[PDB]
RNA sequence: CCAACUUCUUAGAGGGACAAGUGGCGUUCAGCCACCCGAGAUUGAGCAAUAACAGGUCUGUGAUGCCCUUAGAUGUCCGGGGCUGCACGCGCGCUACACUGACUGGCUCAGCGUGUGCCUACCCUACGCCGGCAGGCGCGGGUAACCCGUUGAACCCCAUUCGUGAUGGGGAUCGGGGAUUGCAAUUAUUCCCCAUGAACGAGGAAUUCCCAGUAAGUGCGGGUCAUAAGCUUGCGUUGAUUAAG
């Protein structure tokens, strides 16, 4: 409530954000053609460091 | 600076898609705003409007 | 009614050792009201009928300690 | 061939009075070896008669807050007052417990609303569930209102008034207090 | 507390009426049926109208309901 | 007054009375004869089929 | 045959070792090891006279089980339920250096030995004689 | 050394609200613990008589081939004793469903469902969550009017 | 293996002011004595070696004269600083653990310094209030009319 | 590659129960009553209509109409006081009032989740070494299924001490000392110690909350946070009597 007028209401914003995890071997100029692929907004993808 | 966590990371787009929503909703108001969608590159990123009048914008 | 005579005298001990292991419920709770004496010494005189072996052990418990007349037959 | 809490089968207690036969379930099907069981009730009726009166006897023990979810603290309470009774008797301890349900079981009560006979009018009789359920507090209570101010212990003092009501001498309070509501029921039967 | 609601028994109606030789008296076989046969949106209310089709199955197999 | 106090099985279930649900009707049979019966009002939960204990036989019907 | 500790009553174990501890004087007390109160979420003093004894034999029981506990792993453990009185009681930490004399009494007595990480872990030495005592417990029930 | 017929072993759970606890039942001979120590040696030690129940109804030595140990992970001191209980009860269960015939699996089920539809059949109930306004998964605060 | 009882049994003793009762043990009964508690109890009869168990009507004065001498000052017998009441005593700077009625004379020495000087504190203890940060709206009633 | 594998962990799709089967009912209608199979034969909450209240909030808001106030300012910074003051009453809530208890020592099992900043500088903590406690220093890990951490929680359980005593139950009140927080603790921030030991002996007329992991005893975790939970909101453990009207 805006206010603390009411008769005492809890609403419970639950967010859940999911993930996954994939390995590579491969040399790492061809990472700039996994980047590249989609657009896609609704993704959130991360490069892990190539020096091994 | 150096990099910050994964449930902040969530937040730091999130507030960022708020409020610039709430700015070109008083810029685009009399354009006939209806909303942007955002586009994250690690290059020059990428935003639209979806107005009505492309004109005036 | 209270206080009731930890440290037996002699007029209560002769009573004790003549028919408390003779009956079969000897417990902390009932020796320390059937007699006049107030309890922890009831912990302290019934080890020791058991230390001499007028008495059998039954519970071995922490919140309840039973006990059992000499078996007569 | 059970052998409750180890011990004393189940072979030897006749459930005699016919009006309490299938409320009490120390029956062969149904008999455990030790009164904790994974309960499921209270989602239907009419499943809390075949459980054994073990099980209900225990349950109905640990009633105060500080004596709530405590279950094998209750347990063991059972578990030594049985064997108390062995000492006075001598006895398959389950069938002095039922006849415990026997005598002090009440037969009338009285319900009413409104106005007062004596604070509810109208005296009815009891299911043979009801009597039985009656049967399993009355002494319980009457085993706690004995053992509060008391250096007395309470595997004792259930042990002393429920076989002392199993005869029924007006002395333990589940034979005092049962034999009220009957004559003041009584006072308007 | 049972009792189907009328979007179950309206759209059990169409199906019983419309194909009748392909279906039958068990249960099973209808949830396929509808699984393939009407565009069904989940999984909850869909053998729940293939509830009321196999009681329809035993029924309209003896007797003329408004069928 | 001086009577043997006589268990008894019931017919039906006939419904709650009492104002409250807190009466049942179970209409007992008396366990000799099939054809004496009297209608009664027990509390308790019923279950059918069991038997009930009357501590008098000779009370009242319940009909206004 | 092959008896280990874990095949034993730990509680009366414990009984096994405050015995051993005590006979074969070795060990290191502290002086102040009578005006204690033992982890101050209790409010009186220990009841037995050798509590030192007892306590250090369960602080090579539990470190047994699970090796590398540290200081504060180990105080965490013996800790217990803080009443407060009138607010509502809590859990609480044990205390440092009455856990830290003591595994430094295990120190001298060669049963313990420091880690790669931070942490103690007993070396072999304490775990060839703990479980000989405690074949020595297991023919005490028989017998 | 796996020469000699190894890993003729199903490996079988038992759940209670958190508390799962898995027997791998190997072939052996009459060995039964809970994370190494024996069953006599419990924790509860008052139910001491339904942790080893299945083996005192059914049989001790009927059941002396196997060399049973448990994990547990999880629950309470009325959950755990449970869970191994359910491990145990229906593992045996399981070695007999694939290692001999149905023969001996209808002789132990058989037995095992008519006492207690729960030594080996799943607890269905759980934790029921709290609410926003009360203090328990049911209950309200205190009203007051005046 | 105290039995019966031997021949002397002080009924109820007589310390120094308050007289502890004879059928209690000695940890429990010298309670009484405001300034032995029941914490400070238990290393006063392990620092003097008796023997903790026994009642109090069993201790003769040879063992209770060693009793009552270590725990008349408990500084210079190995008790540690932090442990007694008027540590750091505003008049003196000592440690000094009273016992008697000495507790009670160096409370009120308390309250009336502070009454002297006119300290917050010192009003509190002069007016009908608590002192100790209490709130006095709707708690502390019965204290007053 | 100097081993495979997914039961337990994590999810991802899909399968799973529909009142289907058997009987008794009723207009053999909708359906109800138990039984058999089954993990389960009512999991629990979110959203929630039309039409409205002169409900509350202008002190969340540069949402806001009008009025008022405008430099001797209702603007705004700075120090101190008050928001906490007590013959009294009222409402939530903790501890209790013991012996089913309380001490002391052992034995012991979890889930939910938070954590270093563009501003704002200051987080979770392992370990090591100094302190009888609160604590202090150095060394590390962790932007996290990567570290705290298998979260050794409490209740419990077994082992001893105490015995119906306003007692070792209760710990209010209150004295002195010790540390941490910070720009500042005084009107006591908090934490720790020793000492002090009040009512309170199950509760008047009246009244709340709830029926299956439910009430309840029992702790932990977020949120407010520099210090901060008797509050709230989530979590798991223990776990019920009574009801199907
Ligand atoms: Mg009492
Ligand atoms: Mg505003």
């Amino acid at each position: 409530t805006p206010c603390g007028e009411g008769s005492k209401t809890w609403d419970r914003f639950q967010m859940r954000i999911h993930k996954r995890l994939i390995d590579l071997h491969s040399p790492s100029e061809i990472v700039k053609q996994i980047t590249s692929i989609s657009i896609e907004p609704g993704v959130e993808v991360e490069v892990t460091i190539a020096d091994a | 600076a150096v990099q910050i966590s994964k449930k902040r990371k969530f937040v730091a787009d999130g507030i960022f898609k708020a409020e610039l929503n709430e700015f070109l909703t008083r810029e685009l108001a009399e354009d006939g705003y209806s909303g942007v969608e955002v586009r994250v590159t690690p290059t020059r990123t990428e935003i639209i409007i979806l107005a009505t009048r492309t004109q005036n914008v | 009614k209270l206080n009731n005579l930890v440290l037996f005298d002699k007029a209560t001990y002769d009573k004790l050792c003549k028919e408390v292991p003779n009956y079969k419920l000897i417990t902390p709770a009932v020796v320390s009201e059937r007699l006049k004496i107030r309890g922890s010494l009831a912990r302290a005189a019934l080890q020791e009928l058991l230390s001499k072996g007028l008495i059998k052990l039954v519970s071995k418990h922490r919140a309840q300690v039973i006990y059992t007349r000499n078996t007569k037959g | 061939d059970i052998k409750l809490f180890g011990k004393w089968s189940t072979d030897d207690v006749q459930i005699n009075d016919i009006s309490l036969q299938d409320y009490i379930a120390v029956k062969e099907k149904y008999a455990k070896y030790l009164p904790h069981s994974a309960g499921r009730y209270a989602a239907k009726r009419f499943r809390k008669a075949q459980c054994p009166i073990v099980e209900r006897l225990t349950n109905s023990m640990m009633m105060h807050g500080r004596n709530n979810g405590k279950k094998l603290m209750t347990v063991r309470i059972v578990k030594h007052a049985f064997e108390i009774i062995h000492l006075l008797t001598g006895e398959n301890p389950l069938q002095v417990l039922v006849n415990a349900i026997i005598n002090s079981g009440p037969r009338e009560d009285s319900t009413r609303i409104g106005r007062a006979g004596t604070v509810r009018r109208q005296a009815v009789d009891v299911s043979p569930l009801r009597r039985v359920n009656q049967a399993i507090w009355l002494l319980c209570t009457g085993a706690r209102e004995a053992a509060f101010r008391n250096i007395k212990t309470i595997a004792e003092c259930l042990a002393d008034e429920l076989i002392n009501a199993a005869k029924g001498s007006s002395n333990s309070y589940a034979i005092k207090k049962k034999d009220e509501l009957e004559r003041v029921a009584k006072s308007n039967r | 507390g049972r009792v189907r609601t009328k979007t179950v028994k309206k759209a059990a109606r169409v199906i019983i009426e419309k194909y009748y030789t392909r279906l039958g008296n068990d249960f099973h076989t209808n949830k396929r049926v509808c699984e393939e046969i009407a565009i069904i949106p989940s999984k909850k209310l869909r053998n729940k109208i293939a509830g009321y089709v196999t009681h329809l199955m035993k029924r309209i197999q003896r007797g003329p309901v408004r069928g | 007054r001086v009577q043997p106090i006589k268990l008894a099985r019931v017919t039906k279930v006939l419904g709650r009375t009492g104002s409250q649900g807190q009466c049942t009707q179970v209409r007992v049979e008396f366990m000799d004869d099939t054809s004496r019966s009297i209608i009664r009002n027990v509390k308790g939960p019923v279950r059918e089929g069991d038997v009930l204990t009357l501590l008098e036989s000779e009370r009242e019907a319940r009909r206004l | 045959p092959g008896v280990t500790v874990k095949d034993v009553n730990q509680q009366e174990f414990v009984r096994a070792l405050a015995a051993f501890l005590k006979k074969s004087g070795k060990l290191k007390v502290p002086e102040w090891v009578d005006t204690v109160k033992l982890a101050k979420h209790k409010e009186l003093a220990p009841y037995d006279e050798n509590w030192f004894y007892t306590r250090a034999a369960s602080t090579a029981r539990h470190l047994y089980l699970r090796g590398g506990a540290g200081v504060g792993s180990m105080t965490k453990i013996y800790g217990g339920r803080q009443r407060n009185g009138v607010m509502p009681s809590h859990f609480s930490r044990g205390s440092k250096s009455v856990a830290r004399r003591v595994l430094q009494a295990l120190e001298g007595l060669k049963m313990v030995e420091k880690d790669q990480d931070g942490g103690r872990k007993l070396t072999p030495q304490g775990q060839r004689d703990l479980d000989r005592i405690a074949g020595q417990v297991a023919a005490a029930n028989k017998k | 050394m796996p020469s000699k017929g190894p890993l003729q072993s199903v490996q079988v759970f038992g759940r209670k609200k958190t508390a799962t606890a898995v027997a791998h039942c190997k072939r052996g001979n009459g060995l039964i613990k809970v994370n190494g120590r024996p069953l006599e040696m419990i924790e509860p030690r008052t139910l001491q008589y339904k942790l080893l129940e299945p083996v005192l109804l059914l049989g001790k030595e009927r059941f002396a081939g196997v060399d049973i140990r448990v994990r547990v992970k999880g629950g309470g001191h009325v959950a755990q004793i449970y869970a191994i209980r359910q491990s145990i009860s229906k593992a045996l269960v399981a070695y007999y469903q694939k290692y001999v015939d149905e023969a001996s699996k209808k002789e132990i089920k058989d037995i095992l469902i008519q006492y207690d539809r729960t030594l080996l059949v799943a607890d269905p109930r759980r934790c029921e969550s709290k609410k926003f306004g009360g203090p328990g998964a049911r209950a309200r605060y205190q009203k007051s009017y005046r | 293996m105290s039995l019966v009882i031997p021949e002397k049994f002080q009924h109820i003793l007589r310390v120094l002011n308050t007289n502890i009762d004879g059928r209690r043990k000695i940890a429990f009964a010298i309670t009484a004595i405001k300034g032995v508690g029941r914490r400070y109890a238990h290393v006063v009869l392990r620092k003097a070696d008796i023997d903790l168990t026994k009642r109090a009507g069993e201790l003769t004065e040879d063992e209770v004269e060693r009793v009552i001498t270590i725990m008349q000052n408990p500084r210079q017998y190995k008790i540690p600083d932090w442990f007694l009441n008027r540590q750091k005593d505003v008049k003196d700077g000592k440690y000094s653990q009273v016992l008697a009625n000495g507790l009670d004379n160096k409370l009120r020495e308390d309250l009336e310094r502070l009454k002297k000087i006119r300290a917050h504190r010192g009003l509190r203890h002069f007016w009908g209030l608590r002192v100790r940060g209490q709130h006095t709206k709707t708690t502390g009633r019965r204290g007053r009319t």
